[PDB]
């Protein structure tokens, strides 16, 4: 919220029209449309079917954030014992598959523990959150300078 | 219409299926076909005047298989011949 | 199914797909492979020259590659794209 | 009538299905180089290397980044030989971790029947040592022979 | 592995033993309650750590208490 | 042995059981003591198996609950016909439907919401409806709003009849257990009496009412001067002027001259070029055929007349060498467990609703259905969401059958016992095919995103890059287009226009349907669909199979269905329950069905929906960008989630601004879901303890103790807000975009 | 073990005449010349040296003739073992 306010108060100051922020920041559709949608015009057009621009690494890092953040949901919503029974079935499948049963594990495959699950989902949430905004913020000001 | 081919099939499809249900050639209410398609006798409870076991259910059942088969023979021969 | 005379047969220690055939090749094919793969046997020795040999072989063709072989050694072939605000 | 438990034991986690104990499948799986328990493990590791070496030239010459040039034989074969050298080090560090020098064999000695057999020498520190060198020589020769039969002799095929 | 501790607030209601799925708890004689019995954990190395005993303990606060410590193949509940 | 078993006055119709809320459960009959009692009051309200152990009273409860549901649906249909009668422009839309949007909801001018009464056309202001009722009434032959009011009050009469029957079959004459266990009679009277006679009666309506009125509607006749539906029945010369086969008068039916009924009973196929909807001579031949086929299939089973099948004899003769004693006891499963029958019926109803969605965009059954794109998108999207919810509920009640009705003594060495005996193999091979599908579809998308980002368009999976053409689908679509010439002779045209038989149907200057192309993009998104359906099957089938026990928890059936966990032991046993697998399969249903409707919306906005100008040129809504942008996630975010969301966010100050409000509030409900999903009970319990301390300080402590929501309840609240918020987001975005560009 | 599917080498023969005797009769429905030499016309017409059939009429007949072969030549596998075992 802080850096949304900073980047939209400044992204309207730098190209002059502070009235866009003065009319649109009071309601959340202005935040969605005139900030999250309007400034993302040249972000997600960093690479197209027609070609790719210099913001393309910032267009991939934006999508990359939407992967990792959403991947955190996999650890923050789904919890342990589903994955523990799933890895139990996987351990049976490896222990009964011909030509692959010869390969052993020394570490017994278990699901991620509960604190570890919350930490991994939190760290994925944080990496996706910092990469979605690092990309959007460094692609919606450096591609449309002002 | 009496001598037409629609009447002669639908009479003979109904008559032969009622002949099969009465003379023990078709499944009926009082005799069951197993998985081996073998006619074994049963007591359905329905009582009529027939000594063989033909009841009011079978004359509706074999009339329907006189009609479901008989419609398909008539319209099968209509599209072909 | 518990026996107390054969503990492996009552627990699942079975060679399910194994074979007890001693040999099926001949002596000419067997002596060729052990001669050539004789310096590749020891795990500590094989891990040394695979790391040192693998680091050299990626640095050789990383550097001797041409413009058509890899685009990063080709460099730019057009005018640079100027950004907004004259930058 | 068709499905049996694994060697008559219902409490081992498996079944004697047709995909497991067929007359054809159990003949096949018993002759594959990984399940020969009396062959020396360098010799049978050359066959595990020749196979995997050969097959991997295909997806690296027909799908890789340099597939539309005249260097597609040279780029994809060294890419196929690169996956041999990585998996040799993956085979190297597996045998270092799993098996210790001077230990026994972590292998089932008993067969399908009640007859006692010798221990499988592949699951040892020295057996996986010679298996790793068998995969390295077999894999690098399996890549090079598939490169020779495709981009040196240039045999006619619908896709190459 | 897991350390299961019984405290002197126990009333000997036995339902911590009845809720135990790995046979950790047993009822030993005692002189501190009407039932004249307290729980104990001799086979605490077999404890998975499920705290079914803590869910079935009616004493406020709990008399049986499971502390999740070092976890081994007993307390991980594996079959492979 | 099949006969009526009821008994008289089981429970007295009294309000003293209304006053006690938790009367059905023994735990809730003591009154409240915490705030979790309110949530278990609603959680155990419909769970009739947890109330009593007697299946007879459970079956009576289910029967009267069915009647209450039928009363609710008839009240809903009464409302939608009353809204057509009084608050719609159905006569104005029926005069000309290519320019006037269907609208049947008027809002009250109170707080600025009167801007939502938009200019839908015909001198009318209101919410533009997308439910398809207008095209349904046009296909029913409804000409005036008096007929809509009559159908509304008739539905209210039937709703009162369902309420009376729900009271009657629980308090006056309720059936006994062996009445509900006559499943052969129930199938005989549902196949013949319900689906056979229902199809026959609707066929009679579509012979006498729908067909001549809809033929006059194709002739440009004004609906105020079209003769009323009973005038075709009365004056049969008026019916004979539209179809000369009516001049013979029922004599070709009983003399088997059915080809003389070829004027009004046809196997044409395709769409009406006047309206863009299927022919009603085909829809009347369809209903007459599925009626002469469901009535045949309703005479199959053995009730009490001797002829028929005992279905236990059908099942117990179906046994194989790969199974042994299979199919035995499944009759005892499906006649002593309501949840097993509920699982099968919910799977068939959800899969059937998905069949309905595909067989309505592709073969639009109603006049001007296809060219009103809002109706097509909303009907497909609604039926996909209902179908996904019902198949997740099918797996839910499958799992409830395992944890509460599966008797292992009666099921030895049958199919179900052996499926439980190798459930590790099923779940592991399903896990492998799910991971394989996940890489080979989504990693193909990631590869296309990477090489499009790295400036390598030739290294992608495009129609211009490495092609992945669906040769089986592209062959089955040619097989369904080149069918009428040899494999299906008697057809005038082809089944659907989306097959490849030409016939560019232009209705009102807008594209009804055309040949749908299938390329690399369709291959990739169909493999996404197969992957997501497979993963939803993986969580749901894992919850069904591991409902009894696991390698982790061997006594999981004693813990129940709605239990959270066993505890932090065995590494942590969080979400071991079968309920939690339904909970996760609800998310995977969101993922599956949302990508299905996203592929639908983009695929037909890019390749089907559009306009036709002069000289046969077709301009789509998003012209040709599905073949090049729907292969990357950046195209899906950019040319679908950003370009088509340029009408849901700037709809403010217009009639579609409620879609913007519910788009944003749907984002709110979704981010509100992430509060319940990511958090846990004990934190909120101690925060509530601090709030209870602040209440104790000011003597405003309630005697009903404030508690945090349960772990099963917290997951339920989180998945309910996740589905509600995300589904409402897609609803708002869809119903703003395709109304705006339609 | 080792007898998961017994051979009994007449079901492969009776299933062979189970899709030549009732499958090579000419029918008037659809004006077919024969039921299976139009299905065997794929080897007669679409057979090419390493240039195979693409967007072709071969794929349909084959997908029926084999489906009829995998519904009749396997129906004797039930039928012969149903006589051998206690099934009906
Ligand atoms: C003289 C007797 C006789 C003859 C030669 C025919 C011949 C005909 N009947 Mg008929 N029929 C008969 C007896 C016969 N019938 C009887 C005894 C029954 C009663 C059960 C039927 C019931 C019946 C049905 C229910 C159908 C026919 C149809 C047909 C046609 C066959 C279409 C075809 O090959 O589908 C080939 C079909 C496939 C290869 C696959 C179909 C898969 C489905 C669609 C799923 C043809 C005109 C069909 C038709 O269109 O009538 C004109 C049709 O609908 N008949
Ligand atoms: C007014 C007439 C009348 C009266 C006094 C009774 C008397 C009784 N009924 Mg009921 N019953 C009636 C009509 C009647 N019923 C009808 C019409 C039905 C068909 C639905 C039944 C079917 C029935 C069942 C199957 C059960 C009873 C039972 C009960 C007992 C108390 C249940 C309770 O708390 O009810 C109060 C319940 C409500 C207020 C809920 C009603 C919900 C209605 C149908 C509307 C639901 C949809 C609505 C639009 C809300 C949707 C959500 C909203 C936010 C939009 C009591 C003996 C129970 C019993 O004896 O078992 C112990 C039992 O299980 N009844
Ligand atoms: C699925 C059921 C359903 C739905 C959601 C609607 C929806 C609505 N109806 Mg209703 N309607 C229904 C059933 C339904 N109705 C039925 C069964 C009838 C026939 C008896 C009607 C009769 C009807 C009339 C008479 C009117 C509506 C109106 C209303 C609106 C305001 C209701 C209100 O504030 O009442 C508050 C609650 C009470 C007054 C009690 C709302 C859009 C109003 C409207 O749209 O006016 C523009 C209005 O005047 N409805
Ligand atoms: C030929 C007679 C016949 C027909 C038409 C039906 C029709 C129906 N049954 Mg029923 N049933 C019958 C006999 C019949 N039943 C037999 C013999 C058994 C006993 C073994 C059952 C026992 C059974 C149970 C236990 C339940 C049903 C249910 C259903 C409903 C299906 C659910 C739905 O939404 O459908 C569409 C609904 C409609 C189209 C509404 C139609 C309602 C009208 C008033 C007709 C119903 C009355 C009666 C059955 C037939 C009268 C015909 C009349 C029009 C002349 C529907 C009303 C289910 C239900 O919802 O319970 C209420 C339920 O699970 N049936
Ligand atoms: C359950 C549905 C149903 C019902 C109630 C009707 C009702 C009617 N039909 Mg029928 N009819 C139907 C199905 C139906 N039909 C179907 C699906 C077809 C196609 C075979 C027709 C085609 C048809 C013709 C050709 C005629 C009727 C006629 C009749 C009338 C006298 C027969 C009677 O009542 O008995 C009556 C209005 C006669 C009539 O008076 O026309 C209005 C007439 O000549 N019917
Ligand atoms: C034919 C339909 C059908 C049938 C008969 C039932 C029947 C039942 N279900 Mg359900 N089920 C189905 C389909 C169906 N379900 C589907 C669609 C799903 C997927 C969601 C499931 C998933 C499933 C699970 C996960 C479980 C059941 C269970 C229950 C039982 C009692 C639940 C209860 O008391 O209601 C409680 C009703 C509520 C709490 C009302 C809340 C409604 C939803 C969740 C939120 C509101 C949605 C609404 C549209 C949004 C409006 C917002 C607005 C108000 C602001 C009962 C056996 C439970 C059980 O124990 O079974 C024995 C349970 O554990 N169901
Ligand atoms: C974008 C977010 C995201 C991603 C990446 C995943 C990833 C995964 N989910 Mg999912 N899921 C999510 C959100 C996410 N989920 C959320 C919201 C929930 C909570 C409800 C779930 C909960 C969950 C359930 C409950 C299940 C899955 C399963 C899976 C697997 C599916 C198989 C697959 O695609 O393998 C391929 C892997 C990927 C596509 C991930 C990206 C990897 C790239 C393509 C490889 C290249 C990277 C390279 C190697 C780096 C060097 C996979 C590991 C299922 C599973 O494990 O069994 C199959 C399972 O049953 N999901
Ligand atoms: C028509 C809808 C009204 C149906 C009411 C049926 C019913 O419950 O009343 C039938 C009730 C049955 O009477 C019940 O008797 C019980 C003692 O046996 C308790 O006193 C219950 O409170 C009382 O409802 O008869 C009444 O006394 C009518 C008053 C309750 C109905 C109020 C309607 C509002
Ligand atoms: C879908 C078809 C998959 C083929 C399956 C099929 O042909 O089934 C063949 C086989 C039929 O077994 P039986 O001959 O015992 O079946 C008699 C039936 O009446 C079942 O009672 O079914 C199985 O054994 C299941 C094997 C699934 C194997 C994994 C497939 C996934
Ligand atoms: C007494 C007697 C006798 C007689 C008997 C008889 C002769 C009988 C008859 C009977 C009959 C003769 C019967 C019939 C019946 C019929 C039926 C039962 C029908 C049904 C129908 C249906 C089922 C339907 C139809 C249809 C179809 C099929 C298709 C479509 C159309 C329709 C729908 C129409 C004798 C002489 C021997 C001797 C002495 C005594
Ligand atoms: C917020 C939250 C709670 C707390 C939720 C509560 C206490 C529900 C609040 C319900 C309402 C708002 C209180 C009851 C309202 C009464 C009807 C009184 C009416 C007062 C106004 C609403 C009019 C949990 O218990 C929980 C449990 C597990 C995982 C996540 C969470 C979680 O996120
Ligand atoms: S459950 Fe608690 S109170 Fe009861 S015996 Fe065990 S420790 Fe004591």
């Amino acid at each position: 919220w802080v850096t949304f306010y900073w980047h939209w108060k400044h992204i309207t100051l730098w190209q002059g029209n502070v009235a866009q922020f003065n009319e649109s920041s009071t309601y959340l559709m202005g935040w969605l449309r005139d900030y999250l949608w309007l400034n993302s015009s040249q972000l997600i057009n960093g690479y197209n079917p027609f070609g790719m621009n210099s913001l393309s690494v910032w267009a991939w890092m934006f999508l990359f954030g939407h992967l990792v953040w959403a991947t955190g949901f996999m650890f923050l919503i789904s919890w342990r014992g589903y994955w523990q029974e799933l890895i139990e079935t996987l351990a049976w499948a490896h222990e009964r598959t011909p030509l692959a049963n010869l390969v052993r594990w020394k570490d017994k495959p278990v699901a991620l523990s509960i604190v570890q699950a919350r930490l991994v989902g939190l760290a994925h949430f944080s990496v996706g959150y910092i990469f979605t905004y690092a990309a959007f913020l460094i692609a919606s000001t450096s591609g449309k300078f002002g | 219409y009496i001598g037409s081919s629609t009447n002669l099939i639908m009479v003979a499809s109904t008559t032969l299926m009622l002949f099969a249900g009465r003379f023990g050639l078709a499944p009926s209410a009082n005799r069951k076909s197993t998985a081996g398609l073998k006619l074994v006798d049963r007591d359905s409870g329905l009582q009529t005047g027939d000594p063989a076991g033909f009841t009011a259910t079978d004359t509706l059942a074999c009339g329907a298989m006189g009609h479901v088969i008989g419609v398909g023979i008539v319209l099968g021969l209509k599209a072909t011949a | 199914y518990f026996d107390l005379g054969e503990i492996d047969n009552t627990t699942g220690n079975w060679d399910l797909y194994g074979n007890d055939d001693p040999n099926r090749y001949n002596g000419f094919q067997n002596k060729f492979f052990e001669t050539f793969a004789g310096a590749f046997t020891k795990r500590g020795l094989l891990l040394k020259f695979l790391v040192l040999g693998g680091a050299t072989t990626i640095g050789y063709l990383g550097s001797t590659s041409s413009g058509d072989l890899l685009a990063i050694k080709n460099g730019p072939k057009q005018a640079p794209i100027m950004g907004p605000r004259g930058r | 009538q068709v499905i049996e438990p694994l060697n008559g034991d219902p409490f081992i986690g498996g079944l004697e299905t047709p995909v497991t104990s067929s007359p054809l499948i159990a003949w096949y799986l018993s002759n594959l180089p990984a399940y020969r328990t009396a062959v020396a493990p360098l010799l049978r590791g050359v066959e595990i290397g020749l196979a995997h070496g050969y097959l991997l030239v295909g997806p690296f010459v027909l799908a890789g980044p340099l597939r539309n040039s005249a260097v597609r034989g040279e780029a994809g074969s060294l890419a196929a030989a690169g996956l041999v050298a990585i998996l040799t080090m993956c085979l190297t560090i597996y045998g270092i971790a799993s098996f210790k020098e001077g230990e026994a064999s972590k292998a089932p000695s008993l067969t399908l029947t009640g007859r006692q057999k010798a221990a499988d020498k592949l699951q040892t520190a020295e057996g996986w040592a010679g298996f790793t060198g068998g995969f390295f020589f077999g894999g690098l020769s399996g890549v090079a022979w598939a490169y020779i039969l495709l981009y040196v002799l240039n045999l006619p095929y619908p896709v190459k | 592995a897991h350390s299961v501790k019984i405290y002197d607030t126990c009333i000997g209601c036995t339902q911590c033993v009845r809720a135990c799925p790995t046979d950790v708890l047993e009822m030993v004689p005692w002189d501190g309650c009407k039932a004249s019995q307290i729980a104990s954990a001799p086979r605490t190395e077999d404890c998975v750590g499920c705290k079914r005993c803590e869910s079935a303990c009616p004493t406020d606060f709990l008399s049986v208490r499971v502390y999740l410590g070092a976890e081994t193949t007993r307390s991980m509940g594996l079959a492979y | 042995e099949v006969k009526i078993m009821v008994e008289k006055d089981p429970v007295k119709t009294s309000f003293e059981k209304w006053a006690k809320p938790g009367h059905f459960s023994r735990t809730l009959a003591k009154g409240p003591n915490t705030t979790t009692w309110i949530w278990n009051l609603h959680a155990d309200a419909h769970d009739f198996d947890s109330h009593t152990n007697d299946l007879e009273e459970i079956s009576r409860k289910v029967f009267s609950a069915h009647f209450g549901q039928l009363a609710v649906i008839f009240i809903w249909l009464s409302g939608m016909y009353f809204h057509g009668a009084r608050f719609s422009n159905y006569e104005a839309w029926l005069s000309d439907p290519t320019h006037i949007k269907p609208s049947a909801q008027v809002v009250w001018p109170i707080v600025g919401q009167k801007i939502l009464n938009g200019d839908v056309g015909g001198g009318f202001q209101g919410i533009q409806i997308t439910s398809g009722f207008f095209q349904l009434w046009r296909a029913s032959g409804i000409t005036s709003e008096l007929q809509l009011y009559t159908t509304a009050i008739g539905g209210l009469i039937f709703a009162a009849l369902m309420l009376f029957a729900g009271w009657f079959h629980y308090h006056k004459a309720a059936p006994k257990l062996a009445w509900f266990q006559n499943v052969e009679s129930m199938l005989n009277h549902h196949l013949a009496g319900l689906l056979g006679l229902g199809s026959l009666a609707w066929a009679g309506h579509q012979v006498h009412v729908s067909l001549p009125i809809n033929r006059l509607l194709d002739a440009g006749v004004d609906p105020k001067e079209i003769p009323l539906p009973h005038e075709f029945i009365l004056n049969r010369d008026l019916l004979a002027q539209l179809y000369p086969s009516f001049s013979k008068g029922l004599t070709p039916f009983f003399t088997l001259n059915w080809s003389e009924y070829s004027d009004f009973l046809t196997f044409r196929g395709g769409l009406n070029p006047v309206t863009g909807g299927l022919w009603l001579t085909d829809t009347a031949h369809h209903h007459l055929a599925i009626a002469v086929l469901f009535l045949v299939a309703g005479h199959m089973y053995r009730t009490n007349f001797g002829i028929g099948h005992s279905m236990k004899e059908i099942l117990e003769a179906h046994k194989g060498p790969f199974t042994g004693e299979g199919h035995k006891g499944l009759y005892e499963i499906l006649t002593t467990s309501w949840h097993a029958q509920l699982a099968i019926n919910l799977a068939m109803l959800g899969s059937l609703t998905i069949i309905v969605a595909h067989h309505m965009y592709a073969m639009p059954p109603y006049p001007y259905l296809a060219t009103d794109y809002a109706t097509q998108l909303s009907l497909f999207t609604h039926h996909m969401w209902i179908g996904g919810f019902l198949v997740v509920g099918a797996a839910a009640h499958a799992a409830i059958f395992m944890v509460r009705d599966y008797d292992p003594t009666t099921q030895y060495n049958n199919l179900l016992d052996r499926v439980l005996r190798h459930r590790d193999a099923i779940i592991s091979h399903l896990n492998w095919v799910c991971i394989f599908l996940g890489f080979h579809s989504f990693g193909l998308y990631i590869h296309n995103d990477t090489m499009s980002a790295l400036g390598r368009p030739q290294d992608m999976f495009s129609d211009t890059a490495i092609q992945l053409q669906p040769v089986f689908a592209q062959w089955i679509q040619n097989t369904h287009a080149l069918a009428p010439s040899l494999t299906a002779p008697n057809a005038t045209a082809s089944t659907s226009l989306t097959w490849g038989g030409g016939d560019l149907v232009a209705v009102g200057g807008k594209v009804a349907l055309l040949p749908i192309p299938l390329g690399t993009a369709d291959f990739l998104v169909h493999h996404i669909h197969a992957f997501t359906i497979h993963v939803t099957v993986l969580i749901l089938l894992k919850g069904v199979l591991f409902a009894r026990s696991s390698r982790l928890i061997p006594d999981k059936a004693n813990l129940g269905f709605r239990f959270p966990c066993d505890g932090p032991g065995r590494g942590g046993t969080c979400q071991v329950s079968a309920w939690d697998h339904v909970f996760l399969g609800l998310f995977w249903m969101y993922n599956a069905i949302s990508v299905v409707i996203f592929h639908f919306s983009w695929k037909m906005q890019s390749d089907v929906w559009g306009s036709i100008s002069d000289q046969g040129v077709v301009t789509h809504i998003t012209g040709g960008n599905f073949a090049q942008s729907s292969i990357t996630i950046n195209g899906w975010l950019r040319d679908f989630l950003w370009a088509q969301a340029s009408q849901v966010i700037q709809s403010y100050g217009s009639s579609l601004s409620a879609y913007g409000l519910l788009f944003l509030g749907a984002h709110f409900v979704w981010a509100f879901s992430l509060m319940f999903l990511f958090s846990g009970r004990g934190y909120w319990q101690e925060l509530i303890e601090s709030i209870v301390w602040a209440h104790n300080k000011l003597k405003v402590a309630p005697a009903i103790q404030p508690r945090a929501l349960s772990i099963v309840q917290g997951r339920a609240v989180g998945v309910a807000h996740y589905l509600l918020g995300g589904i409402a987001t897609t609803w708002a975005f869809f119903l703003a975009r395709i109304i705006s560009v339609g | 073990n080792r007898d998961w599917l017994r051979r009994d080498l007449s079901v492969i023969g009776f299933g062979l005449i189970g899709w030549l005797a009732p499958s090579s009769l000419p029918v008037i429905n659809g004006n077919s010349l024969t039921g299976l030499f139009l299905g065997s016309i794929g080897p007669e017409l679409a057979h090419f040296p390493t240039g195979p059939a693409l967007t072709s009429p071969f794929w349909l007949w084959m997908v029926t003739w084999h489906v009829g072969l995998f519904i009749v030549l396997t129906f004797g596998q039930i039928g012969f073992k149903g006589r051998q075992d206690g099934y009906w």
